């Protein structure tokens, strides 16, 4: 019934800048201050930063500052580092023994534009014995996240047979890496010759293409 | 002082499932135990809490499907019924000071998959570029391993680089659209004498068996 | 369709300032990100700055960060590149480009004719 509303869902700020994450509850929390803040990275349990709306947790740095009372709460992260690129949650405790997590806010570290390094991988001969061929296009070390990958099989634009994977933002150089996997059957793979991956990014003035011919490696 | 979850596995919908939070360091006659889950790519979600006296309080959406029980002085069980695919999540337990879920001591989490698919072992294939498309004066090279067609999560890829120093990078898993199985790409970037060096990726898949290991040994160029 | 016309270049001393403007006529560019590029004669075309839609921020190249500032006037279909603290390495023809993808993937289909910036 009751809501815990976390805004914004995404926010970007450079190293040394500041972010503000707000949590608004539909009903006042227990004792007007039972509100916590968490930091979570990929594959890890969340780490407590603030409890009781403003008390700093043991081991969290001083640059994490919480404030608020009642229904309106704010986490302020000043003096941003690349380590802080994570998803942050608020957690309110309520009368009736009820805990409600916030929706989450993704903090992205803003940096300079980096164009992606593109590599293409032909399918292995071991995979071709099993009747499936996967062609892999890698986009390495780029910022911002927004890029577009197009597959061309004998100059024909593919649709419906590719999937992408994006890493989390890097904790050192704040870049992303992306892989796109083109899945074809073995009979469809051996009917065609040219396999091209065309990559479009805001740091590239023109779309870059890396390609190979089947059997001509 | 730590917590660790166990019992997360792949089950069909409708199968009962019991997880176990094993605590070391603190006492359950002093501290409570929370249960928090998290769907893949989604946020944290509170389930319930057991106090020192044994009383359990849950969320509004639980609707009696979840039950928490103290089984020994170090173990706390979470029993789940009426499981569907929406319960596929990583389940954490946490040491609670009070009834609030504000705590700094969490388990690493165990992964629960609710599906009607079969436990399948990954197929590991090497990823090398066209050797004519690799420059002859290249000081570094990027190679990789494709572990595809496995279910459920996770796989673990480690690398043997020999005498060379390399940086590894594993991408998040993608759900294959036709089969529902997962696929990952682990990449290795080495510098130095990579032309004559043999490289091995070691792909482990604990849902198949605890010692399921695939070692794919290959070179950059098949000269 | 839409035509892009750059203006505001010319000769400047080291440490000087210039403001480039790129007026678009034909299509409303409030839905598109506008990027700046530069190309020295006989060199590759490299990235300078981008201005996304109002509220989505601006991003810069590493060689120009802290000195150049990109901005928009969406009512007049014009974006600006304020260039402060100019160096001799900044001497290039500066081009204006529309990102035709509204989700900022860099699909630069429309380009201006360029304007000359000389630092000496």
């Amino acid at each position: 019934e009751l809501d815990m509303t976390q805004t914004p869902s995404s926010v970007s700020a450079p190293v040394g800048g500041s972010v503000t994450i707000n949590c608004q509850s539909s009903q006042s929390v227990y004792g007007n201050n039972y509100l916590a803040w968490y930091q979570q990275k990929a594959g890890q349990p969340p780490k407590l930063l603030i409890y009781r709306a403003s008390t700093l947790a043991s081991g969290a740095p001083s640059r994490f500052k919480g404030s608020g009372s009642g229904t309106q709460f704010t986490l302020t992260i000043s003096d941003l580092e690349s380590d802080d690129a994570a998803t942050y949650y608020c957690l309110g405790y309520y009368n009736g023994v009820i805990n409600v997590f916030g929706g989450g806010t993704n903090v992205e570290i803003k940096r300079t534009v980096g164009a992606p390094s593109v590599f293409i991988f032909p399918p292995s001969d071991e995979q071709l014995k099993s009747g499936t061929a996967s062609v892999v296009c890698l986009l390495n070390n780029f910022y911002p996240r927004e890029a577009k990958v197009q597959w061309k099989v004998d100059n024909a634009l593919q649709s419906g047979n590719s999937q992408e994977s994006v890493t989390e933002q890097d904790s050192k150089d704040s870049t992303y890496s992306l892989s796109s996997t083109l899945t074809l059957s073995k009979a469809d793979y051996e009917k065609h010759k040219v396999y091209a991956c065309e990559v479009t990014h805001q740091g590239l003035s023109s779309p870059v293409t890396k390609s190979f011919n089947r059997g001509e490696c | 002082q730590s917590l660790e979850e166990s019992g997360g596995r792949l089950v069909t919908p409708g199968t009962p499932l019991t997880l176990t939070c094993t605590v070391s360091g603190f006492s359950l006659s002093t501290y409570n135990i929370h249960w928090v889950r998290q769907a893949p790519g989604k946020g944290l979600e509170w389930i319930g809490v057991i106090d020192t006296g044994g009383g359990t309080y849950f969320a509004s959406w639980a609707k009696g499907r979840f039950a928490i029980s103290k089984t020994s002085s170090t173990t706390v069980d979470l029993k789940m019924t009426s499981l569907t695919a929406a319960d596929t999540a990583t389940y954490f337990c946490a040491k609670g000071f009070d009834y609030s879920a504000s705590t700094n001591l969490w388990g690493p989490g165990t992964l629960v998959t609710i599906s009607s698919a079969s436990t399948q072992s990954p197929s590991v294939f090497p990823l090398t570029r066209c050797c004519k498309n690799i420059p002859s004066n290249a000081t570094s090279v990027t190679l990789g391993c494709l572990a595809t067609g496995y279910f459920p999560e996770p796989v673990m890829v480690t690398w043997d680089t020999g005498s060379l120093n390399g940086t590894t990078m594993t991408l998040p898993a993608t759900t294959l659209t036709l089969s529902g199985h997962y696929a990952t790409i682990s990449l290795l970037t080495v510098s130095g004498a990579w032309a004559k060096q043999m490289f091995t990726c070691r792909v482990a898949h604990t849902p198949s068996s605890t010692d399921w290991v695939d070692n794919k040994t290959f070179s950059v160029c098949s000269r | 369709e839409v035509q892009l016309q750059e203006s505001g270049g010319g000769l400047v001393q080291p440490g000087g300032s210039l403001r480039l403007s790129c007026a678009a006529s034909g299509r409303t560019i409030s839905r598109y990100a506008m990027s700046w590029f530069r190309q020295a004669p006989g060199k590759e075309r490299e990235f300078v700055a981008t201005a996304r839609r109002s509220g989505d921020g601006a991003f810069y190249a590493d060689s120009v960060q802290g000195r150049f500032t990109v901005s928009r006037d969406d009512a007049k279909n014009t974006v600006y590149l304020q260039m402060n603290s100019l160096k001799p390495e900044d001497t290039a023809v500066y081009y204006c480009a529309i990102d035709s993808d509204t989700f900022y993937s860099g699909s630069y289909d429309y380009w201006g004719q360029g304007t000359q910036v000389t630092v000496s």
